[PDB]
């Protein structure tokens, strides 16, 4: 509800994003330039997916962090004003209706992260193999966990285009402008990735 | 290992049929396009004219194909129009990919004239053409066949779009084409069909970006003192 708290929340979301990427299997073994490229490309989709999935318990709102849930009237002030409605409609509501669990969310976000179609990669084939592993694993998981619904794999995969569309409504890297220094994003990523 | 049901085979046959049926503009329309050099225009104006004027025919073909898909006539007119407006550019990207020539790294138009990177650049559309051709290349690398293209096009058409009234019905229709694609891919790709289904569904995700890249022209055109044909301008909310 307060500005400073929201800023703290979103900054924390950034830090958490990088931490999450860091501990995805085989990601930190890629050349660091490639990690920077992949994170730059998926930045918005990854954040949006994460907080969308956190927003399912809450009604008519987007959870941006510890004790900070945002409704439509404060959405603009939170930095999500432009994508709020589509996020609630195409993502949160959908994640709720089909009961998307955490393993599936993690799979999807992994798929987003491991995009071999990102320009400038050195290890593109390796990235593609990783993405493929994620596909196979996810299909396996949905086939075992929920066998009553056989169209669940595709239904999960169909949220990826929705995420891309919403992420594209953003002509900037989400929440990055509320970091404190004049530290450029690539430097922030390099620093937060290397040990 | 699950086989194609007879209903699914009928559906796929229909799709392949429609796709072949509405793939090319009539010879009359093309001949009309080639035979109107207005006033002594340069190569640039020629390329632009051909690209846009043929693109009109392409959109008309897309509509003809869409209105014949099983399920489409079950929707409200409002949702039909909404879908068409929202998906025409993406479907257009698939049609384009089907005419990519690897050897020349070019797109072969319906008039058998090859269009390269330089053709588009000269037309005033250089900012985007590399992305277009890259999509074509990726698509080619996946070795996508007729049924897969048809099914993908159907799936793109029946995708979730903003401002839908009966979005649930659209989703339900889309499920069927999804399952048909999954089964087809399972039974007709060798030796197995590892992840090629998900790999094909990523194409949708890329089509969102390409559709945006196609909406993102016409501001570029206006800046070059060039102009989209009004039909295309309306259809793509430009
Ligand atoms: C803004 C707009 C005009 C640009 C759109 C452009 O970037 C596109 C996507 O590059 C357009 C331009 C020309 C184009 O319309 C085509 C010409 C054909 O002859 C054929 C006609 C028809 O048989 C189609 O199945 C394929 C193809 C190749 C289409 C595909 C889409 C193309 C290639
Ligand atoms: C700056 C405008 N904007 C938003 O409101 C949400 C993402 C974005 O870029």
């Amino acid at each position: 509800n307060a500005v400073a708290n929201i800023c703290q929340a979103t900054n924390s979301q950034l830090y958490q994003l990088v931490e999450w990427a860091k501990h995805i299997p085989h990601f930190s073994s890629l050349p660091i330039e490639d990690q920077v490229l992949l994170l730059r490309a998926g930045w918005n989709e990854l954040l949006i997916a994460a907080f969308s999935h956190r927003s399912v318990e809450v009604r008519d709102g987007i959870v941006l962090g510890a004790g900070i849930t945002v409704h439509r009237n404060s959405a603009h002030q939170a930095g999500v004003g432009t994508i709020f409605d589509r996020v609630l409609t195409e993502l949160v509501a959908k994640m709720r209706d089909m009961n998307m669990d955490r393993t599936e969310l993690g799979s999807l976000r992994s798929i987003i992260l491991f995009n071999p179609e990102v320009r400038g990669l050195k290890s593109g084939q390796e990235v593609e193999l990783l993405r493929e592993k994620v596909y196979a694993a996810l299909e396996e998981y949905t086939r075992v966990t929920r066998p009553e619904e056989p169209g669940r794999f595709a239904k999960l995969l169909l949220r990826l285009p929705a995420l891309r569309s919403i992420g594209l409504k953003c002509l900037e890297h989400l929440f990055f402008f509320k970091l404190i220094g004049d530290i450029p994003i690539d430097t922030f990523l390099m620093d937060m990735l290397g040990s | 290992v699950k086989p194609i049901s007879p209903e699914q085979e009928e559906l796929i046959h229909r799709l392949v049929y429609f796709q072949n049926e509405y793939e090319q503009p009539s010879d009359e329309d093309l001949k009309r396009i080639s035979n109107t050099p207005s006033e002594g225009e340069d190569q640039s104006d020629l390329n632009f004219r051909h690209i846009t004027e043929i693109t009109i025919l392409t959109v008309q073909l897309i509509v003809e194909f869409a209105k014949r898909l099983p399920g489409f006539d079950k929707l409200l007119r409002e949702d039909q129009i909404a879908l068409l407006k929202a998906c025409s550019s993406e479907v257009m990207m698939l049609r384009m990919a089907r005419r990519y020539d690897v050897g020349s790294d070019s797109i072969l138009f319906a008039n058998n004239q090859p269009y390269t990177r330089d053709s588009y650049s000269l037309a005033g559309m250089g900012e985007t053409v590399d992305d277009l051709l890259r999509f074509c290349r990726q698509m080619y690398g996946m070795k996508v066949d007729n049924a897969e293209y048809a099914l993908l096009t159907a799936i793109v058409i029946f995708s979730e779009r903003p401002s839908l009234i009966e979005g649930w019905k659209v989703e339900k229709i889309q499920e069927i084409y999804l399952e048909a694609l999954k089964v087809y891919v399972d039974n007709r790709r060798k030796p197995a069909s590892g992840t090629i289904f998900a790999k094909l569904l990523s194409v949708l995700t890329e089509l969102r970006t390409l559709g945006n890249l196609n909406s993102e022209m016409c501001f570029s055109l206006k800046l070059k003192n060039k102009k989209l044909p009004p039909f295309l301008a309306e259809i793509w909310d430009v």
